[PDB]
């Protein structure tokens, strides 16, 4: 249901172009800002690229009576470095239970990756920010 | 089959190719560009020195690319409905279809050809070189710089300076290629658009039934059918021809124009591979004072005094001590305890002149940081703390024209995107020429705000500013 | 293969160009557009200054759009009803349908050329370059200069200024480029609209009984067809420089343009005014007789009332004395401009100042009585076109005024005013009009925003 | 109910102080930073001042599971001018509607405010960074 | 009743003094900004004086539950000359009738009035802008 | 029904142009000037722009017995700066509540917006005139 929404944010204070790929949500889907029956496709932002100080907003929720919650993984990458693996980010917002879980892996020491804004005891996982910055 | 041989070897073809080529005459690099000087800055020489090159090309190049993308889909619902009764019937009926099919079309089309009909190179010498044989400056040039540099006052002289070389120009050619060269450039871009939509919906009913003879039957139908078919289409082509050498005349007709490549008397220059400051031709004690007068900006180190606050970041933030004397102006915040650099023009503001600074003033909004007055302007650091447009030390901090600076390298300090601060350095370069200073120059990569602007990169070059002027 | 240099080299040939280009001419500025001196204004030089240019470029342009929407519908309703008895039976039926088509076509067709063949770029030496083969004025202009400044009375120099550089010009070109340009210009438009509608109708109805029968029957129909289509072609051919009569041969005009006697200036890169051509005293004199308006600075009061607004609003204090007019509201708390014609109103002559007449209706807003001209500030009060102060209010031609900024001041949009700013650069005054940001009522005038010039006023001067 | 939770990010991005006053939760309750059973009082939020590179996050949400929704009043003032309204900010997280309430009021033409983040839609209200200019 | 109102905004854009006079409302009844409960009287606005750039208010709607419309006039008129009347305005949002009436009635030529925001046709009569312009 | 109505005048006091883009009504239709049977399609509006000193009137009334009331939201959105959104604008006159929501929501503070006029206490919504300022 609706009920349940997260908006992640990709804030790109660095100085170097990130670029976004394998946006896929298992759970929900991906919808506009300020209207959740505005559905936009992964292809929307698959190999999209966020330049220094612009904001990429990805807004997911899940569908009317979905009770599936919404859950996914999205990639930073490096536009260089053959599209190296930057971070690889998996949010949940199961409808079914309460625990959300937000999670970081993959190895860069090359970007320093800050996070917060994120629920994980009760409800929705809430709004997201990942600052990301190319040392 | 002549060639630049039988022009040099003959004194009116040279000085032909001389004249109609503008050899013995400077470039002016004005903000609108390049523009040759219609006064002869050096005398005219008896010979010129020269090397033969026919080996001409022409090399064509053409690329297509075409892409379309058909989509159709197609919907359709069906009811039938009946009751029934010994003595009532009943019956309805329910079809819908929808219709949908979408082209989109690209096109594009480039061709570019280039013909390359070259004659040879001339070279002139230049001072330094030491040779014998060497280009005497004009002594109307001469003259005028010995005026300028008679003047009373410093901006005397740089004014005359800045107006000689706006008439005899700031760079001379010292290496060009003699030739013809023809150019040919086709762009072609074509969409098209076709858009088909069609709804159709019939419904039926009917009703029927008797009793002891006295029957009776209805019947209804409505039925709806809608359209749209939208097509658009654009094309665009653009076609440029540039000829340079050769006759010009048969831009048009490119046979014609190659078979006239072999005729002197259109011979020109295709590019020049040295040049040469008209400065670099003086004699060394005027061409030192010279060269010192024109750079835009004084300097001056001063001492420096740590910014109390800004406890968190990792780096201690440094700025001018004291007062910025009058006149003079400061560049930004650095991490440089020892000294820092003030700057002072050298040249008063004119109709059609580009200052050397810019003036900074407080953000529009949600920014605390300042921002050119002038549009393609730099200014080498963030600010730490709030930018007064009308009170010290922000009424004194400038921007750069942007041919003073080149890009740095940062240098980042901190833990956290928090706190995390950049220590802009030079860029290091084989050349002792393009050198910049090392001013340490803070940015904070990381501001607080939104509607910032760009995060400052760049280093101030050595070869604007003049020391010890005791000016 | 000759170029300008052969030209300049022969003085039959250098003579010409100077004679076919009127390069010994200023250019007449005047009301409708710039038109060549028939007064030769500098002495005929022993040599012209020159480069050598013959990048010749040729540049077409093509661009067709075209759009067609076409839109169908059709309906249709059909109802039967049928009674009997073992006496009688009944039955009708029904049907009508209706049907609509539309289709709409628009196309476009833009296609433009240009041929550019430069032969170089003449200079001609101004006196503040301060070289010696400077530009000497004709002696007819220069005495014509000191005739003027002789007059009795500073509007008699004025007058004779103003005929004098109607006859010889206002500006004259230094740098000019030679050679050849064609232009071709070619726009098509085609719009077309079809319309189709379809309707009819039926109806059917009989009986039988008991033995009997019947018949009946009624058709039905209408039909309409709407066709409609425009096409406009438009073609413009500009031939200058080269041999003009092969204007319609693109070939025969491209191969014209080595023949010298042909070469004409295709652009001007540097024009310098008449005035500045004089010598330093006499050229101060004309440049302070030419400015249309005198100036001075007067003292500000406030107009009380205006207590609703973030700033204090000052107009001129006392009357404004005899043959002034000032240029309206102001914040500025110290100072006031006040202005006054220098050139009497005459036939064929734009006049510096407009009156200002008040507004049309639902506006208590002034409007400039000359169409173009434009006043700095809104009105605080009720504009009085017959009594003061707004007898002794005036607008200024668009050559007065340029662009300025605003620095809003208030918190809410019933209360704020903008004060305009000069934007620092063709200085103009700092006189901090004021301008309301909502003007009550409606059909107001636009909102000022431009400010004055200093080059157009003249202080001191002794008048 | 732990479903319906809030997060106040209140981010000076001036160079001039500002202050929490009246801060109080009507409905609901405030706890500490990701745990909701850690309760907290409002008088450890009441009257703190805000620093120019300072983050102050408020942690709000309702009665443990108890169907009780979260909502709450709170004042930005300056303490340089002693304590001037700046701005009046109310949240509410109702149990019995989906939808929520960010409504933010005042008037200062001598500070600037700017809000993202926030979900009146459906689900938890979410979390809100509102980022202070003091222009 | 409340289904029928009148708000009545006369906004003098000149620069001279307007006067209401003779305000009377025959059906409903005045209330005051927004709620339609507190009954006001005319004394409040009877013989006011409407300031230039000045607006002045007449909320005016039926009484709760009445099956009662809203009927009333009021004058303006000129301070300067006499209390010359300047116009004459007539509002009728009947209960019975879905039409509705607004009639600008009265004639002086020395002053100019303008009128909009009149419903007249179904639902209430809505709220009218009465800008007032003596010339 | 007609008895439910909107009718929206925005007017651009400022000096810069105006746009009004995401036009969607939910419940009610719009219709022409004066005559609620003159239906106009969302079309008429969608990407207007308002010049300085312009009015721009959209009405919106629901349809007669539809029981329907009239819903819908639009957005103000500054030409330049890639049609920055300036306010977002959701109207709500329903029929069988006896209650009307008029709300504006975003954050521009480069744009100066008031509005007055609303009435929601019974009925319809009324006529709104809400001035437009980009500072």
């Amino acid at each position: 249901a609706y009920a349940q929404w997260v908006i992640i944010i990709i804030h790109n204070v660095g100085s170097q172009d990130v670029k976004i790929k394998n946006l896929k949500a298992s759970w929900g889907k991906l919808h506009a800002d300020g209207d959740k029956d505005a559905e936009v496709s992964a292809s929307n932002y698959e190999g999209k690229i966020v330049k220094p100080d612009e904001k990429l907003q990805i807004n997911a929720s899940g569908r009317s009576d979905a009770a599936e919650g919404t859950t996914g993984t999205f990639d930073l990458v490096d536009p260089a470095d053959g599209d190296k693996q930057v971070r690889h980010f998996y949010w949940d917002s199961p409808w079914g239970s309460k625990t959300n879980t937000w999670t970081v892996s993959g190895s860069n020491t090359k970007w320093m990756i800050e996070y917060s804004g994120q629920n994980l005891d009760s409800g929705a996982l809430g709004t997201i920010t990942v600052d990301t910055l190319k040392k | 089959g002549d060639t630049l041989n039988d022009v040099i070897q003959d004194p009116t073809r040279r000085n032909k190719l001389i004249n109609d080529n503008n050899l013995l005459k400077g470039i002016i690099m004005g903000r609108d560009g390049p523009v040759p000087s219609s006064r002869e800055l050096i005398v005219r020489p008896d010979t010129l020195r020269a090397i033969i090159n026919n080996r001409a090309t022409i090399e064509t190049t053409t690329m297509e690319a075409e892409f379309t993308e058909t989509l159709m889909e197609s919907n359709y619902n069906s009811a039938s409905v009946k009751v029934s009764a010994p003595f009532i019937t009943a019956n309805s009926e329910y079809s819908e279809s929808s219709s949908f099919k979408n082209t989109e079309t690209e096109k594009s089309m480039y061709t570019s050809s280039r013909y390359l009909f070259p004659q040879g190179r001339i070279d002139f010498t230049t001072p330094d070189s030491g040779f014998d044989d060497v280009i005497k400056l004009s002594p109307q040039f001469t003259s005028g710089v010995q005026a300028a540099l008679a003047k009373a006052t410093g901006t005397e002289k740089r004014e005359a300076l800045q107006n000689l070389f706006q008439e005899y120009g700031h760079v001379f050619r010292t290496k060009v290629h003699i030739g013809g060269v023809l150019s040919a450039h086709t762009m072609e871009t074509f969409s098209r658009s076709e858009n088909e939509t069609e709804v159709k919906q019939d419904v039926k009913a009917g009703l029927e039934g008797a009793v002891k003879g006295w029957g009776g039957g209805a019947t209804a139908g409505h039925g709806n059918t809608q359209g749209t078919i939208t097509t658009s289409q654009n094309r665009k082509l653009n076609v440029k021809y540039i000829v340079n050498g050769g006759d010009y005349t048969k831009i048009q007709n490119t046979e014609e124009w190659v078979a006239s490549t072999n005729q002197s008397e259109h011979w020109r220059v295709i590019e020049v591979t040295e040049v040469t400051a008209v400065a670099d031709l003086l004699p060394q004690p005027i061409r030192g004072q010279v060269k010192d007068l024109l750079k835009p900006l004084l300097g001056k180190w001063v001492d420096v005094e740590k910014v109390p606050g800004l406890e968190s970041l990792p780096v201690s933030v440094y700025r001018p001590k004291g007062a910025i004397p009058a006149g003079w102006f400061w560049l930004g915040d650095t991490a440089d305890a020892s000294k820092a650099l003030l700057v002072k023009p050298t040249l008063p503001a004119r109709s059609g002149r580009n200052p050397a600074l810019t003036s900074l003033h407080q953000g529009s909004g949600m920014t605390e940081q300042p921002f050119v007055d002038l549009p393609q302007y730099q200014y080498l650091s963030t600010y730490f703390g709030s930018f007064a447009h009308d009170t010290p030390p922000g009424s004194t901090l400038r921007g750069l024209r942007p041919d003073h600076v080149l890009p740095g390298r940062y240098e980042m300090h901190g833990d956290t995107i928090s706190t995390a601060v950049y220590v802009t350095r030079p860029v290091d370069v084989p050349f002792p020429e393009d050198e910049c200073f090392d001013l340490k120059s803070l940015v904070r990569v990381k501001l607080p705000g939104s509607g910032n602007p760009p995060k400052p990169r760049s280093a101030l070059k050595k070869s604007m500013v003049l020391f010890d002027s005791g000016e």
